[PDB]
């Protein structure tokens, strides 16, 4: 999944190409302090992407509850489709 | 009145009118891309030292 927004991080538009003199004068500064702030924006959002040494703390808490959901006094592998079928063959039959 | 011959605005407010923002610097991208892109490379590589390739596909030994 963080593939999947690297992807489209990669597809961000080179705000480099306009940092030079000529635009800085040219533009209203309203409009480069928020080019500039969506520069830094970028920043932020390509260092936390590549943060991958974050992915294992991050899968150990999805871990816990499921692990906990498989922790059934039924079964490990009940669900609600098998339970409902198990009850129609339990309802209908003769008692 | 010799000072309302002048003109009125100051040269500090020519100087914070005309240098507003602080400008980027161009080693700023290089900086902090590679910092990024060396996790980027630590993680992804296979011949990097911390790599993930055993931690996501673990082995068949």
């Amino acid at each position: 999944l963080s593939n999947e927004r690297y992807q489209l991080l990669s597809q961000w538009p080179d705000f480099t190409t306009m940092y030079g003199k000529d635009f800085y004068y040219r533009a209203h500064p309203e409009d480069l302090k928020k080019f500039y702030d969506a520069a830094d924006e970028y920043y932020k959002l390509y260092e936390t992407v590549t943060e991958f040494d974050s992915l294992s703390a991050l899968a150990s808490q999805v871990v816990p509850n499921y692990a906990a959901r498989r922790r059934s006094t039924v079964h490990p592998a009940i669900g609600s489709t098998v339970a409902d079928g198990a009850f129609t063959n339990f309802l209908l039959s003769k008692q | 009145d010799r000072v309302l011959s002048l003109p009125a605005v100051s040269k500090n407010q020519v100087l914070e009118n005309v240098f507003h923002t602080a400008p980027k610097a161009p080693v700023e991208h290089l900086e902090k891309m590679v910092s990024a892109n060396s996790k980027v490379y630590d993680a992804l590589n296979l011949q990097s030292k911390r790599v993930l390739i055993w931690q996501v596909k673990p082995a068949l030994f």
